[PDB]
């Protein structure tokens, strides 16, 4: 049994902490608050079982803003790809590559 | 997802594997048990950390209070058993076999 | 999926404030005073579409006006500013409350010049 | 008499004299005759990398003022 | 570089601390109507080289030790807690500029009983290993209120950083709002860091019986380097100096006087009183250090919301 | 109940001065007229931008630059 | 035990078993089972043998187990999911972890060797407040997740457990170990028809929790502890007999009594599911319970055991225990199969 | 049913009180002089 | 004497802050168009590396979104010299 | 990075100041003794009064570690509801130390 | 390989795991725990988080393992195959799961995880003039008034039980 004492008596007992898109201190933002926010927006009031289906491609946004599986395998690839052509020779890396730059500001 | 991770989620596993089989003494499970909670402390403040959710940076604290309250309780029972016996064994709590 | 945009070299280049941190505080209630229209347009661009390469125009138009700005304050008051920010930049932790009196020299000169 | 213990004390007070001189001396040389800057937060520390981007000596303590600007 | 700033913290900790040692000799000598040593040399200038000498030349005990490695471990950690607290603080510019310092102080303190825990246990002796419990019981008991004491004395600085600590004496010395704080704060530290009239492990085995001369010689020197420490943070907290930032001599010098006067005054306090039983100390704390510390605490965390001065964050 | 009082000071002072420290701090931030300012004071520290907003047209209140009359006054603050 | 701090304590249990079932935040979850367990732990402990301690001891190291998986759980589920809301779980590990903690906070079988040592070792009082009140909050937590729940986990759990309960029943002689394999053979059944139909499982742990403190309130209403104990009770009060008879025939699941109606309306939800050979096995299996609870029918009401000699100075007074609601639970116990349509206040 | 692993097994106690299973002597030598012997309860 | 000094000290704070806010457009502005450049040259290394491999689109996102994403570090940092790496990530938390 | 340097340099300099002052001695060939605590193999008796007071220092250093956010948590702009969490922590420690005081735990050991 | 600093640490954190777990005796353990401790509070420290860093030294170390240690020589009177045995094969599989990872850059055992450095996740903008650790830990009394209350009150009620399980009586 889940007995909502909370909405049953209009208290707010643990609701701020139970998503990182809620109310934050000093207005500071979260590193996926607006894919978690469009998830959201998805699965309010549809139910468990049609939000598992419908807008699906929002999860699937939120999931790689949280873990960044692709991104860090996307890095591996082009990484894999550099370290062969240099090492067989037909690659020479840039200047602003390898500090020599000056960075803009 | 990341490598510390992987290494936190051994340790754990490892700590787990360690109180799941006891050798001896009480004093060891309940060692590998409370670093179960450090493992766990270490991966929710990691992750809280990277995914920069302000408000659950005070879950760990809570973790660590209630769990050294669980450790207290778990010291006192030793205590008790070792007043008991003469010594903390896990081979002398078997009366409630009968 | 699809193919992220990104601007050209030639978009991204201007000609930038190359000072440094304490030349900036010296002057930055100033330059929040003079240069307000400019960095609250840009700053509303950037709040509102989200997006930096919607407001890339918007900056370099903030770079040009603190330019100006800058220009303006060497034509009349470079010695007081310069022995300002010199006291502002010798502090470890650049306070305001140890150049008191050089920073009322500088607002002085400039209020009778500018 | 009483004034016998003056040399130990004296040898005490140097050498805890000695190492907040030096620390003030070190900061005071090694960062261009000014004080070691303080980083506590992530905006003084931006601060910090972009006076070391802007410098053009790859040095945080070499700082350039109203003649760099056109 | 840096490694020059390390070696002159650490090298002049070490030659205090010698001195220190003929300095309590010496005063307390010409406290009880003596003199202390002057044969030596003049003044007893050489008596700290050639006890140092005399005590790196002495036969070791050899023990039946229950284990060698803690055996080893403990001198290892007595003297890498006691040289470690020594990087942030303020003189008048840490060495290691630390945004919590005091909570790193307060964590390195606490850290610091396990030396006493691993010699009681590394001995044989089941005596040593009784004092050695005891000992460990009245250092984290008093742990207890040096964390409720620094908590308190702390909502009038508004941060853990110990360079804002001088910014908050600019005006007025910290120790006329909060002087009982302050005593209470002086006694914790004297009976942190085991000494008289605390120092029971004197009084009628200790926990480091077993130990060699030279072992023992650094124990002794890494209890002398807590006390310098802990009173230097004692003037730091309650009796902040001037410092000029174009003069930073000035605050050396300043502070360096004022510690040097708190120092005198615990080798005053250790000639001056009997010592406490065990549980006349508990008593002491427990039943009259504890409530009225958690009452100041009360009173300084309500204090500053009604009086319209709560300390800026940054 | 004043006899009380008497013997409980004579015996354990350190007890009645902790529980008249406890009283005070508990009673006097609910009489004293400086907790607004604190409220006030806390409240007015610019920590994040202040955004601005999109002129529409009927906002009398917001000024159109920081030395506009209209907007939040401190010079409470820099008097009290 | 001053009675000031066990009802503070009581109330404590009871706190940790409302926090956690109405709260929303995983961590909140975990707050309300350690304010529990921690506060059951001296209600064990009243009586200060070693028999109490050990099996305080044991209570405490699975307890604590479960915990940290629990936890374990949840900050997978967090590391999938970025949030603390009490729902259906984002990773099949988190679901699995989560399941097997509740499992063994539960008591269910394979996981299920603490819980006869451990109600032998404690008093009747407190077996009955651990067997009764401390399910209350994991059937919670699994009435939460079922959206999560592997169905081959919590099947072979349920059916492991009845298997084990009845088989592991038949053997004893003291009456908190049968009262604790009862108890694991009725969760089975319970976890069993969870996945389908929640609402039975609401139904079968109201009519079990009356059950069993039905049960335990007559055990020390007679201060029997042991089988032959309770044999004696024939010649101190028959009444006492009598209602033993008639609760342990309806704990069996024997028709009409109220014990029916769970099992029969478990049968009925599984059957709409296509699932017959289940049902089936399960009925054949409670078939064990049904016996050894028959078998003591036989040694305390219809048979008469030889007594002793001093049954003549305990007739010579009268019972003063607060026997409190043991009217009720009896009648609620044994005449509740014509009000069987009630079961839909609970949906 | 008794078996053969089940042939130690006693019945528990009737009130379920199983049985509990001195002070420390310490020896004060003469390390005027006096020796002690003291029987300490803590 | 400490209320009079931390209100006096609540002033200056109030002061250095507003200094803050006044500079920060733009470093606001800079470090938009210096994150640009970064990606940018990272795309454009990327297409001169990535050409053998069939079946590789440059610069695609891995997300089924065009709303803008604050890179990753690594996608900023990840083609340069481990030295920028150091003092870019751990650059604060090690600073003394 | 400097830290670290820091500790390593008195954690080396500790271990080199514990190895000249164990080994130097033994160099030295001076003799063997062959050396044939008041109590001579008494167990060590478990007292039950060390226990208490390691547990309590315990618990009322969990309840410690509560109370350190307080210095940052004073600049909240809810300053009514963090000055009565404030105070009724700090009231919860002292019913604590009451409740130890009153039913004997602070005894023989005060 | 100063870039994988984290990386290294946290196989010192496992490795000290491994030697801990193996029980070769009470106080050993505890000795190890207290190193993996101080190891994964530099993880913590290196990660960014200074506040639950000293946390962790102040309350688990100095706090709490203290009062394991005390308790520990109150029991276990002072003077294997196994121990060494599993110590062994416990850094066989670490080591190899090294290996594994970093000789092709990705594994998978229960998750998949990358083998690159984890410098890799960080954010590249600045917090402002305050730390997010510091603000969010602030934020108890503020907004954890219910946590306040739940925690606080399970702490009188341990002390309690404690004085109650430890009487005898
Ligand atoms: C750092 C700055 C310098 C610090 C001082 C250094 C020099 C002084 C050194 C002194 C000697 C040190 C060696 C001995 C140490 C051990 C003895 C010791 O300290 O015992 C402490 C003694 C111990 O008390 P006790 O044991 O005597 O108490 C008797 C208790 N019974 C009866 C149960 C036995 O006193 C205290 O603990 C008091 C601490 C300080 C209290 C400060 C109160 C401030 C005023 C509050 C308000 C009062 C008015 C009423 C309310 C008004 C409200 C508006
Ligand atoms: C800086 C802090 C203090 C550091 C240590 C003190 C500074 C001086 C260090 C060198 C002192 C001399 C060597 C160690 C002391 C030897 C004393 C001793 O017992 O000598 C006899 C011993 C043994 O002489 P033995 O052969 O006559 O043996 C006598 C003992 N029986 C007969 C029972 C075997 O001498 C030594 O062990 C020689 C050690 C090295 C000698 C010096 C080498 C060069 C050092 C520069
Ligand atoms: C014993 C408990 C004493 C304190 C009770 C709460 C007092 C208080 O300040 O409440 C307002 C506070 C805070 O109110 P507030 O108005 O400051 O909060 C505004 C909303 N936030 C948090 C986003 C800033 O708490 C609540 O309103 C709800 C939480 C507590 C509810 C009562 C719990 C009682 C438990 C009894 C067991
Ligand atoms: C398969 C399931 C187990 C997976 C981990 C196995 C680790 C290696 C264990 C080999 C067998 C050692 C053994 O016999 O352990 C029994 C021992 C308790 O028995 P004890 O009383 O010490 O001595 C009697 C010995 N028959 O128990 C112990 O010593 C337990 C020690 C566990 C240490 C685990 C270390 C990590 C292992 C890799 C990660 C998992
Ligand atoms: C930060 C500051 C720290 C300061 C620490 C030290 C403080 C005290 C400083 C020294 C004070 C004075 C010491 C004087 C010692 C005695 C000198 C002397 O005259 O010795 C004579 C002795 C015998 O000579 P002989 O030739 O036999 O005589 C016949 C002739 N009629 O000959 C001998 O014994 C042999 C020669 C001995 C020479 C000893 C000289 C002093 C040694 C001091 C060591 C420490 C120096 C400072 C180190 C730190 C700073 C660099
Ligand atoms: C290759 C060649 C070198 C070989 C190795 C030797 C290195 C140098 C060692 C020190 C010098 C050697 C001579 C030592 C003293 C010999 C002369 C002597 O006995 O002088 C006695 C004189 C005091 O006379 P006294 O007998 O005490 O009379 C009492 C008053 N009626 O005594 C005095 O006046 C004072 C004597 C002081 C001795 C020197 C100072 C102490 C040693 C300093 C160096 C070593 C320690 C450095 C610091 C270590 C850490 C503490
Ligand atoms: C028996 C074994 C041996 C026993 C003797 C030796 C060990 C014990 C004695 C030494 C103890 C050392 C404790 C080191 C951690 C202390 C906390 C700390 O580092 O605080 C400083 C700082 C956090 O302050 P903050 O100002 O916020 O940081 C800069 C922000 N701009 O944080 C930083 O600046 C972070 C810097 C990067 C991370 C540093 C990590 C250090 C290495 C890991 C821990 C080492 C000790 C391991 C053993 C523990 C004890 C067994
Ligand atoms: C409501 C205010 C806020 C309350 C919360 C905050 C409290 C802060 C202080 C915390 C103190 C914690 C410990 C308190 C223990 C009190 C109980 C106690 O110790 O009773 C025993 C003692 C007699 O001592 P004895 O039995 O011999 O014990 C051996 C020591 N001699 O008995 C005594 O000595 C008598 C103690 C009880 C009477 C004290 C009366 C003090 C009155 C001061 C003026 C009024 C202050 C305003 C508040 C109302 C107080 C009633
Ligand atoms: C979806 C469902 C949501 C939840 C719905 C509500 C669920 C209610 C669950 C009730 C659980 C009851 C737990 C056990 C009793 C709790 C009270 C207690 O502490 O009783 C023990 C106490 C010990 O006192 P002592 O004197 O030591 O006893 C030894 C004998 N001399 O005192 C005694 O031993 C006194 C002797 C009489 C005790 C009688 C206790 C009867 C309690 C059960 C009543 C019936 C169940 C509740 C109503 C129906 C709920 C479905
Ligand atoms: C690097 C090594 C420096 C030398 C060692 C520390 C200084 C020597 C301390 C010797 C000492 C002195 C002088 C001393 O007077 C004394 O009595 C209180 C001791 O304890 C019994 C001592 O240990």
């Amino acid at each position: 049994p889940f007995f909502d004492v909370q909405k049953k008596l209009g208290v707010d007992l643990d609701h701020w902490m139970t998503i990182q898109s809620a109310e934050q201190p000093h207005r500071i933002p979260a590193r996926c608050h607006a894919f978690e926010k469009e998830w959201i927006e998805c699965a309010h009031g549809i139910g468990s079982i049609r939000a598992e289906k419908e807008c699906k491609i929002e999860f699937e946004d939120f999931r790689e803003c949280l873990l960044r599986q692709k991104t860090m395998k996307r890095l591996n690839a082009i990484k894999r790809q550099r370290d062969k052509l240099i090492k067989e020779g037909k690659y020479t890396p840039p200047p602003h590559h390898s500090g020599q730059e000056d960075l803009r500001p | 997802m990341s490598l510390v991770y992987m290494n936190i989620m051994m340790a754990f596993t490892v700590s787990l594997t360690g109180l799941l089989m006891y050798r001896s003494h009480l004093m060891s499970s309940l060692l590998c048990l409370e670093g179960m909670m450090l493992s766990l402390f270490i991966l929710a403040t990691l992750m809280i950390l990277n995914s920069h959710f302000t408000l659950a940076s005070m879950m760990p604290i809570i973790l660590l209070v209630f769990a050294a309250c669980e450790a207290a309780l778990g010291l006192s029972l030793l205590v008790m058993v070792s007043n008991t016996y003469g010594t903390d064994y896990v081979q002398n709590l078997n009366l409630l076999q009968c | 999926p699809g193919i992220v945009e990104l601007p050209s070299l030639e978009d991204l280049k201007v000609q930038e404030v190359k000072v440094s941190s304490s030349v900036l505080k010296a002057a930055a209630h100033h330059y929040g005073a003079q240069c307000d229209k400019p960095n609250k347009e840009f700053m509303l661009c950037r709040w509102e579409e989200k997006d930096p390469r919607r407001c890339l125009e918007e900056g370099k138009l903030v770079n040009q006006c603190a330019l100006e700005f800058f220009r303006q304050i060497k034509r009349h008051c470079a010695e007081p500013f310069t022995e300002y920010w010199t006291c502002i930049d010798y502090s470890g932790l650049q306070l305001f409350r140890r150049c008191r009196k050089e920073q009322a020299q500088f607002d002085k000169c400039v209020l009778d010049k500018l | 008499m009483w004034f016998e213990v003056l040399p130990g004390i004296a040898v005490m007070g140097v050498c805890l004299f000695i190492p907040g001189m030096a620390t003030a001396r070190i900061h005071r040389f090694s960062n261009g005759g000014r004080e070691k800057r303080v980083a506590h937060y992530s905006y003084q520390w931006y601060l910090m990398e972009r006076d070391r981007r802007v410098s053009g000596v790859n040095r945080y303590y070499v700082s350039k003022g109203l003649e760099n600007i056109d | 570089m840096f490694m020059i700033n390390v070696l002159t913290l650490i090298i002049p900790i070490l030659l205090a601390v010698a001195f220190l040692t003929l300095v309590e000799r010496k005063v307390l000598g010409y406290m009880q109507f003596r003199k202390g040593p002057n044969v030596v040399g003049p003044y007893g200038l050489l008596q700290p080289i050639a006890d140092a000498i005399k005590l790196f030349i002495k036969e070791p005990l050899r023990p039946a030790t229950s284990s060698i490695s803690m055996f080893i471990l403990a001198p290892i950690l007595a003297l890498t807690l006691a040289l470690t607290m020594w990087i942030p603080l303020p003189m008048p510019y840490p060495l290691i500029n630390m945004n919590l310092g005091v909570l790193f102080m307060l964590a390195m303190s606490s850290l610091a009983v396990y030396s006493i825990l691993w010699s009681g246990w590394a001995s044989n002796s089941k005596y040593a290993l009784i004092g050695a419990l005891r000992a460990v019981a009245q250092t984290i008991s008093y742990e207890v209120t040096l964390a409720i004491i620094l908590l308190s004395v702390l909502l009038m600085n508004g941060s853990f950083t110990l360079s804002t600590l001088i910014i908050t004496q600019e005006q007025v010395w910290l120790i006329f709002p909060a002087w009982p704080l302050a005593m209470m704060w002086f006694i914790s530290t004297l009976a942190e860091t085991n000494r008289a009239p605390f120092d029971l492990t004197e009084g009628e085995s200790g926990f480091n019986v077993e130990y060699a001369a030279g072992p023992f010689a650094l124990f002794f020197m890494a209890e002398y380097a807590n006390i310098i420490m802990m009173n230097i943070f004692t003037t730091t907290l309650f009796l902040g100096a001037f410092h000029n930032p174009y003069m930073p001599e000035l605050y050396t010098i300043n502070f360096t006087i004022k510690s040097l006067l708190l120092s005198i005054t615990f080798l005053w306090i250790r000639a001056s009183y009997p010592r406490f039983r065990y549980d006349q100390l508990m008593h002491l704390l427990w039943k009259n250090f504890l409530p009225l510390t958690l009452a100041l605490c009360m009173w300084h965390v309500s204090l500053p919301i009604l009086l319209s001065s709560i300390p800026p964050q940054t | 109940v004043a006899a009380f009082l008497k013997n409980v000071w004579a015996k354990e002072p350190v007890l009645v001065a902790s529980f008249a420290i406890a009283g005070l701090a508990v009673i006097l931030p609910t009489l004293s007229p400086y907790t607004k300012y604190s409220l006030m004071i806390n409240r007015a520290t610019p920590y994040n931008y202040p955004v601005p907003l999109r002129d529409d047209g009927n906002m009398p209140d917001v000024p159109s630059h920081p030395q506009d009359p209209q907007g939040p006054s401190l010079e409470w603050l820099k008097r009290l | 035990m001053n009675p000031i701090i066990l009802i503070i304590i009581l109330m404590t249990v009871m706190l940790g078993t409302i926090i956690v079932m109405i709260s929303t935040h995983w961590l909140l979850i975990w707050i309300g089972f350690e304010m529990n367990m921690l506060a059951i732990i001296p209600i064990m402990m009243k009586k200060h043998n070693p028999r109490a301690t050990e099996a305080s001891t044991k209570y405490f190291l699975t307890q604590s187990t479960a915990s940290m998986l629990l936890m374990m759980a949840i900050i997978i589920n967090l590391m999938f999911s970025g949030q603390w809301t009490v729902m259906k779980l984002f990773n099949p590990m988190a679901s699995m972890l989560m399941t097997m903690a509740l499992a063994m906070k539960l008591g269910m079988a394979p996981f299920h060797f603490w819980v006869p040592e451990v109600t032998q070792g404690i008093p009747l009082s407190s077996g009955l407040i651990l067997l009764t009140w401390q399910k209350l909050a994991p059937m919670s937590v699994l009435y939460q997740i079922l959206p999560s729940i592997n169905l081959d986990l919590i099947l072979t759990l349920s059916i492991l457990s009845i298997t084990i309960g009845g088989w592991g029943g038949l053997n004893q002689t003291q009456l908190r170990k049968i009262m604790a394999y009862s108890s694991i053979a009725h969760m089975g059944w319970m976890t069993a028809v969870l996945l389908y139909n929640p609402t039975m499982t609401l139904l079968n742990l109201i009519i079990y929790i009356i059950m069993t403190s039905t049960m335990f309130t007559l055990f020390m209403a007679n201060s029997t502890t042991t089988t032959l104990s309770l044999s004696h009770t024939w010649n101190k009060a028959p009444i006492m007999t009598i209602l033993v008879l008639i609760t342990l025939l309806s704990m069996g699941g024997l028709p009409p009594l109220s014990g029916f109606m769970p099992k029969w309306m478990i049968i009925q939800e599984m059957t709409k599911n296509d699932s017959i050979i289940l049902p089936t096995l399960m009925a054949i299996t409670a078939l064990l319970n049904l016996y050894f609870y028959m078998r003591l029918t036989y040694s305390t009401a219809l048979t008469m055991f030889p007594s002793t000699n001093n049954m003549k100075m305990k007739w010579q007074f009268p019972t003063t225990k607060r026997m409190t609601l043991l009217p009720t639970m009896t009648v609620l116990s044994t005449m509740l199969l014509p009000l069987t349509p009630i079961l839909s206040i609970l949906e | 049913y008794p078996t053969k692993e089940t042939a130690h097994w006693k019945p528990p106690p009737w009130n379920d009180v199983d049985p509990p299973k001195s002070n420390l002597t310490l020896n004060f030598g003469p390390q005027g002089v006096l020796r002690l012997v003291m029987e300490l309860s803590g | 004497s400490m209320m009079r000094w931390n209100r006096e000290r609540r002033r200056l704070q109030i002061e250095d802050f507003e200094a803050r806010i006044a500079l920060m457009p733009l470093l606001q502005a800079e470090k938009d168009r210096r994150v640009l450049q970064m990606l940018r040259e990272n795309l454009e290394e990327e297409a001169t590396i990535m050409k053998d491999v069939p079946g590789w689109k440059v610069g695609e996102s891995v997300f089924h979104t065009t709303r803008w994403v604050t890179p990753m570090m690594g996608e900023l940092y990840g083609l340069r010299t481990g030295e920028e790496i150091l003092s870019s990530t751990y650059g604060f938390i090690w600073y003394t | 990075m400097n830290l670290m340097i820091t500790l390593l340099t008195n954690f080396t300099l500790a271990t080199l100041l514990v190895t000249i002052a164990f080994w130097l001695p033994q160099l030295n060939v001076y003799s063997e003794k062959t050396s044939p605590d008041p109590m001579g193999s008494a167990r060590l008796p478990f007292s039950m009064k060390f226990f208490l007071v390691a547990i309590t220092f315990l618990l009322f250093d969990l309840e410690i570690a509560l109370l350190l956010p307080l210095p940052w948590a004073s600049q909240t702009t809810n300053l009514n509801t963090m000055l009565t969490m404030a105070l009724l922590l700090i009231f919860l420690l002292a019913v604590s130390l009451a409740y130890e005081w009153t039913q004997k735990g602070l005894e023989w050991t005060e | 390989m100063m870039t994988y600093i984290v990386f290294i640490l946290s196989i010192i954190f496992v490795m000290g795991f491994v030697g801990f777990s193996s029980k070769p005796s009470p106080i050993y353990g505890g000795l190890g725990l207290i190193v993996s401790g101080g190891v994964g509070c530099g993880i913590v420290l290196n990660f960014g988080g200074s506040f639950l860093g000293l946390m962790v030294f102040l309350i688990y170390l100095g706090g709490m393992m203290v009062v394991f240690g005390y308790t520990t020589a109150m029991a276990t009177e002072q003077y294997n195959k196994v121990v060494l045995g599993t110590f062994i094969t416990g850094l066989l599989m670490e080591f190899l799961m090294v290996y594994y990872v970093l000789k092709d850059k990705e594994v998978e055992i229960v998750f998949k995880f990358n083998g690159m450095g984890d410098w890799v996740i960080y954010d590249t903008g600045d917090s402002g003039f305050f730390s997010e650790e510091a603000m969010g830990i602030a934020a108890l009394y503020s907004y954890g008034t219910w946590l306040v209350i739940v925690t606080g009150w399970s702490l009188l009620i341990g002390v309690v039980v404690i004085m109650e399980i430890t009487r005898g009586n």
